[PDB]
Formats: C-alpha cells, structure tokens, sequence
C-alpha cells in the first residue's frame, strides 16, 4: 500500500 | 470435493488468479452433476477472464501486425507470438466448449440453464471465429451462428425480454453479426429489436434484474451508436 | 539471438504477457553480458510485474486467512497463502540468483551496482513481506544491507536528481515505514531525498519519483 519504483459484449458475471 | 473445490475458486477469484480459478471449476464440471446458479457463474467468471486475457494480447499483438505492414523482420516477430498466443486462446476455448458439450448442456435442467450455456458456446466459437483464418473459419462461424441461433429462439419462448440472460446473448448475437460475419443490418435490427421491445417493458424488471438488464440495455444503445 | 529476445520483450510487455517477458530478459540476461539501461528496465518491469501480481494476490488471501480466525475455511486460505507464496519465493529467488551471478557482478558504472543493489533490496523486501517466523530476521538484514550499500554509494557519486539515486531513497524508506515499521524514520529518508534534489532542481523518469516520495510523505504525515 506504500508507493514504491470497441463493440460492447455481454457483462459476463 | 465439489464444497472444497467451490471454495477454492472464490479464493482464486478474489486473489485474481483466474486459471486457478479455472482449474477448479473444470473439476467441480467434470464431476457430472448440474452447477449450481453460482458454479455456473463462477466458470462463467473464470474462463471469462483465462480467455479474455488471451483476446487482449492477440488484439494488442494483431493491431501490431497490421502496424508493421512494410516492416519485414518486425511483422514476422508480432505474426510468431500472435499465432503463439491463438493457440493458447484456442486450446482455452476447445476446453470450454467441450464442458459445454460433455456435461454443462446436456445437464442443463432449466430453460435458463439451457440459453445460457448455449449462449456460451456461440460465445466461444466467436472467440475463435475473431482468430481463425479462412479455411477452418467457416465452420467455426457457423457452429457460432448455430449456437446463437437455438438459444436465442429458447429465449424468445421462454423469457421477457428484460431477462438479463435473453438480452446478453441478443447484445452477444448482434455483435456476431456485426463483427463475425458483418452483417451491420443484421447486428442493428436485431440489437435495435431487443432494445425496443425491452424498453418497451422496463416494468417488467424485478428488483433482482434491474441493474444486469438495464446494463447490457445500456451496451445494446451503445452499440447501435457506434453502428 | 539478443536484439531479438529483447524486442519479444518489447512485445509481450505491449501484450501484458510478463511471463513471456520476463523469460526474454532471463534468457537475455543469462547470455553474460552487462545489460544496457533499455534491457536493465525490461528486465526491472518484467519482474516486478510477475512478482506483483503474486504479493497482490498473497495480500487478498492474507487478510482473508486473518479475517477468518471459521477453522476449515482459514485451513483452505492458509494453504492457498502458502502456495502463491512458494511461488512468490521462486521468483524473487530467480531473480535475486540472477542479482548474484550476472547482474552486480558486471556491474561496471556506479548507477549500475547501485541498480542492482537496490533492485537485490526489492526482492528480500518482498520476500520478507512474506517472512514469518525465524525466518522473517536475516530476510530484512540482506533485504537492509542492500539498500544500505546501495544507499552509500549513491549518496557518494550520484546526483540527489538522478532518477536511480531517488528511486532508491523511494524504496529504502518504503522499507523502513513498512518492512521496519519506522514511520519517523521512513519520513527523514523520503523527506531529504526530495529536499536535496528540490536544491539542486531525468525529468520524466525522477519527477514521478518525487511524486511518489512526496505521495508518500503526505499519507504518513
């Protein structure tokens, strides 16, 4: 948690 | 153990490792008996994302393929790993379809159940539709198509059309059609039906089925904005 | 073939295939010779992406074993916790092996042996992560040691700018602040790696770095 270095289809759930 | 197996795939669904959360599913498959409504999703869930991963890097890798046109040795490497990765995407989809037709349909007790895993298949066999060429092509079209087809007059019989399942796989059969087989009249008039005749009824949605239906309604006038 | 395996690299990276990516790099790697900085950041983004996505599983599962304190259920998520971290070893011992035998040693440049030594610091850090017991102690002080030595040299021959110098700053405080446990600590290591480079004012590469240090430093203050 510390920081470090186009056609739409069915939901399905 | 289908409890214990079960349990390991919510598991491997919440650590998003999803062909963990195949493996586990294809068992509790395997074993021969009905999926329960959740083990149904579940699989649904967890092929979803093993095969949509593959559709992803094939799209990404293709559109390369196509970008290097007139670029000799580079379009040779992105052609090697996009035909590595169909492999991959089709060995998935062979899997699937096979459950689908050694124990998911033919133990399919329900109407519901029966348009759903046929849906499926006509969603797999589309996912290898996007990918094969030519030659095997037509036949995997057509097992597609033939998919599609007995299961969208199933739900025309046995469903509202505000069934969540009847307007996924209409939503799922227009994009057949429009990307498959690209019949743009064809994908329009029957997404531009589903959306009608639902929109006609919004009246109709449970409270179980408002936010499913009104999503994939929400998907259908989309992609008849974008056609 | 190296310019080959590198630009599969290049392709499974556009492709988010990290396993694919990261077995270009070993490969690569392997051959002998020191990597250039492209190969060494190829490397660093195949690794950490492969790595990533078992500490991000290892940590859902974690807290779900902990938030079950329900035995058979907590039996399950632990042995699955298990797994994910075995696997979780593997790599980072893959790449802590590859630190060892091939990376620091044709370490020629300063900002090379410091790459590595930082990068050689990451991997016990994510090790000790999933460190319990006995175990956790001497996992820490390698993880520790590295980011020191590499702290050091830096300190003495690169730049408080330098995208590699601050990266390190960035790592080694998120070492202490979560690995030690030293917020104040944590704190005065980010805080003078900004305020030294904020002086002396790779843009792209060392102002997400400062990004992430000064991100950072807001959260815990």
């Amino acid at each position: 948690r510390s920081k470090s270095a186009k056609a739409l289809s069915f939901d399905n759930r | 153990d289908k409890n214990e197996l079960v349990q390991k795939a919510k598991l491997a669904e919440q650590a998003e490792r999803y062909d963990d959360m195949a493996a586990c599913m294809k068992s509790v498959t395997e074993q021969g008996a009905e999926l329960s409504n959740e083990e149904r999703n579940l699989l649904s869930v967890a092929y979803k994302n093993v095969v949509g991963a593959r559709r992803s890097s094939w799209r990404v890798v293709s559109s390369i393929e196509q970008k290097t046109e007139g670029a000799e040795k580079k379009q040779q490497m992105a052609r090697e790993y996009r035909e590595k990765i169909e492999t991959e995407l089709r060995d998935i989809c062979n899997d699937v379809l096979s459950l689908l037709e050694k124990f998911l349909i033919p133990n399919a007790s329900q109407a519901e159940s029966k348009v759903f895993y046929l849906k499926m298949k006509g969603d797999y066999y589309r996912y290898l539709a996007e990918v094969a060429a030519g030659d095997d092509k037509k036949g995997i079209v057509d097992q597609s198509q033939q998919a599609y087809q007995e299961a969208f007059e199933i739900s025309k019989k046995e469903m509202q059309p505000t069934h969540p399942i009847r307007l996924g796989l209409a939503l799922n059969f227009s994009v057949f059609y429009y990307e498959i087989l690209n019949s743009p009249e064809k994908a329009c008039s029957l997404a531009k039906t589903a959306f009608d005749e639902a929109i006609a009824e919004l009246d109709t949605l449970s409270e179980e089925s408002y936010k499913d239906s009104t999503l994939i309604m929400q998907l259908l006038r989309d992609n008849l904005t974008l056609w």
